[PDB]
């Protein structure tokens, strides 16, 4: 696994920034950070904790739809609507479709539609105005490793390295990315952009999105410790 | 119960 590898890199690019003490120069110049070519091709733009009873359902924003099951498996059904991949506790991947499955699938393939129902019926896609980056051979449509919320917040931790945090007073949101070490930043409002983590070292940015990148660390560093 | 991201 290069999970760990990609959860320390984000704790170096964040510890970078937030070190640098962002919002606290003397002129900021938060603009000149941004980068609208390092947004994330994925994200989750809806989810739904039915942990009590069967797990995590969420959306990305390519339409897929996924749930991390309470026994820690993972099943995804791609936006055909058609094909599916099961990932098993310790990662082994399997491939099949809504016509052909192990027996064992057919509880939790059943699950996964009461799941991509609901949402539909009832949840807003966040991120609905973002063009997502285009996908190459390099990358993988991912599914979620992990997810925990806080008293502020809910964190997201997808399997291509990616940590999304959504935080509930305000519905601002970040994605970070280790690999492009990039922050993408949804205010209040819904505007959004991208910015790569050194630059915002260089020029600065706004108390608000300073706070929420120490915030961002200190969930990083959750999910690493319990690893 | 049940917890949810934002609601249309």
């Amino acid at each position: 696994e290069v999970v760990d590898c990609h959860l320390s890199d984000m704790l170096q690019q964040l510890h970078s920034v937030n070190a640098s003490k962002p919002s606290e120069r003397g002129l900021v110049r938060q603009e000149e950070a941004e980068d609208p070519a390092c947004i994330p091709i994925f994200w989750v733009s809806k989810w739904v904790d039915y942990s009590d009873k069967y797990g995590l359902g969420y959306q990305l924003c390519d339409n897929s739809v996924g749930v991390l099951f309470n026994d820690s498996t993972r099943l995804i059904l791609y936006n055909d609507g058609d094909s599916l991949q099961y990932i098993e506790r310790d990662g082994t991947e399997s491939y099949l479709t809504v016509s052909s499955h192990p027996n064992s699938l057919m509880k939790k393939i059943t699950l996964l539609k009461y799941f991509r129902n609901y949402m539909s019926e009832h949840l807003l896609k966040a991120g609905a105005n973002i063009t997502p980056r285009e996908g190459d051979e390099l990358a993988r449509l991912p599914y979620l490793r992990t997810w925990f919320r806080t008293r502020s917040a809910i964190i997201l931790h997808l399997s291509n390295g990616s940590v999304q945090i959504n935080f509930f007073q305000d519905h601002t949101k970040l994605i970070l990315c280790p690999l492009m070490a990039a922050v993408t930043y949804i205010d209040e409002k819904r505007d959004f952009r991208t910015y790569r983590l050194s630059l915002l070292e260089e020029y600065g940015c706004c108390k608000e999105l300073a706070s929420r990148l120490r915030y961002a660390r200190t969930m990083v560093d959750k999910l690493l410790s319990s690893r | 119960n049940i917890f949810q991201s934002t609601m249309l």
